[PDB]
């Protein structure tokens, strides 16, 4: 799962939605499994399907993890306020003296 | 038809105002550089005619200028002087157009011209270092105890007397040594200053570094003679000593 950014709130739970497996041969579908019209056969007129449908719950930190930010959200204009101690500032000075 | 002038120095006033004319003489190399600029090349005024560039002395021409370094004309005000000359017109608006602290009052210019004759009295005031060329043994470390070794290195020793004679009449005999060689010869001439004259250099990433100038100055003044007018002319504008462009070659064309 990536992060847009560094501080965001991330879902600690997670949901999941499957087309319905039918394990073995027969297996009549569970008590939670819903109807869905979604599987196409022509799509011109559109004649949808019904289909079972089944979610699970997945929980973040110990099967789904975190991404890095890969990157900068603010942008932030470039830096003034040069300084008057380091070493590379002594060298231009004295060769334009 | 020589062109003499003088530049006028405070040196004198409230001591809490930063003057910069008094730091820029307590330096030769200061004076020198900013009267050096004071004839600057033709094709920087057609160029850049208001003296807004960084320089650079290749652009500079090069000329044997020379001046001097006085002061107090009294009448309740010291003041300080410079008199200057050369050959090349110079220019005073175009030197001083950002100084106007430099000086206390404007600078004046006047056409002078020099006469001489054979057998005539003049008033001179010279400058020239003591400066004898001598071998010396070298003399270095001086951590605790003296070091040498054989090499003598080769300088120019300031002048030194021995120990039953003064330093008037030393300067005395000096001048009167020189007098014939130059082209003149005098009766008597009196010594006003006698001293150290220090300064410094800088020199071409690069760095800048200090080291004191030293000079034994040696001004006098006071009644010449002459033996022929025409070992005379090439003498001004040129100098007479050593540091001749650091200003100590005028002749005071004052005959009285």
């Amino acid at each position: 799962l990536q992060k847009r950014w560094h501080n965001e709130p991330l879902p600690q739970i997670l949901p999941c939605v499957m087309d319905w497996i039918p394990g073995y041969d027969g297996e009549h579908a569970p008590d939670d499994a819903e109807i869905h019209y979604d599987l196409p056969v022509s799509f011109q007129p559109p004649r949808h399907l019904p289909r079972f449908v089944i979610r699970r719950e997945l929980v973040v930190g110990e099967d789904v993890q975190v991404s890095r930010e890969t990157g900068t959200s603010v942008w932030r204009p470039k830096g003034t306020r040069a300084d008057y101690n380091n070493s590379e500032y002594k060298k231009v000075r004295a060769e334009r003296l | 038809m020589i062109y003499l002038s003088r530049l006028l120095i405070d040196t004198g006033g409230n001591p809490d105002r930063p003057r910069p004319g008094r730091k820029w003489l307590d330096n030769i190399y200061n004076v020198h550089r900013r009267l050096s600029m004071a004839f600057p090349s033709g094709l920087r005024r057609e160029q850049d005619p208001h003296f807004l560039k960084p320089f650079s002395p290749n652009d500079f021409q090069k000329t044997p200028f020379l001046f001097r370094v006085d002061n107090n004309i009294d009448g309740n005000d010291k003041r300080a002087i410079i008199i200057v000359q050369s050959v090349l017109e110079p220019d005073w608006d175009y030197c001083f157009q950002n100084a106007l602290d430099f000086l206390a009052a404007p600078p004046e210019t006047k056409e002078y011209n020099p006469e001489f004759k054979a057998g005539q009295l003049l008033r001179f005031r010279l400058r020239v270092n003591a400066s004898v060329r001598r071998h010396i043994p070298e003399m270095v470390q001086q951590d605790g105890q003296t070091i040498e070794t054989g090499k003598i290195l080769h300088k120019r020793v300031s002048l030194t007397w021995d120990a039953s004679s003064t330093p008037d009449q030393a300067l005395a005999d000096w001048l009167a040594a020189k007098s014939p060689k130059l082209g003149f010869t005098l009766q008597r001439c009196e010594l006003l200053q006698l001293g150290w004259v220090y300064g410094s250099k800088p020199e071409p990433w690069r760095e800048h570094k200090y080291n004191p100038l030293r000079f034994r100055a040696a001004l006098l003044e006071g009644v010449l003679e002459v033996d022929d007018p025409k070992l005379f002319l090439k003498t001004l504008s040129s100098g007479i000593g050593k540091a001749k462009s650091f200003g100590f070659g005028l002749l005071s064309v004052l005959p009285i």
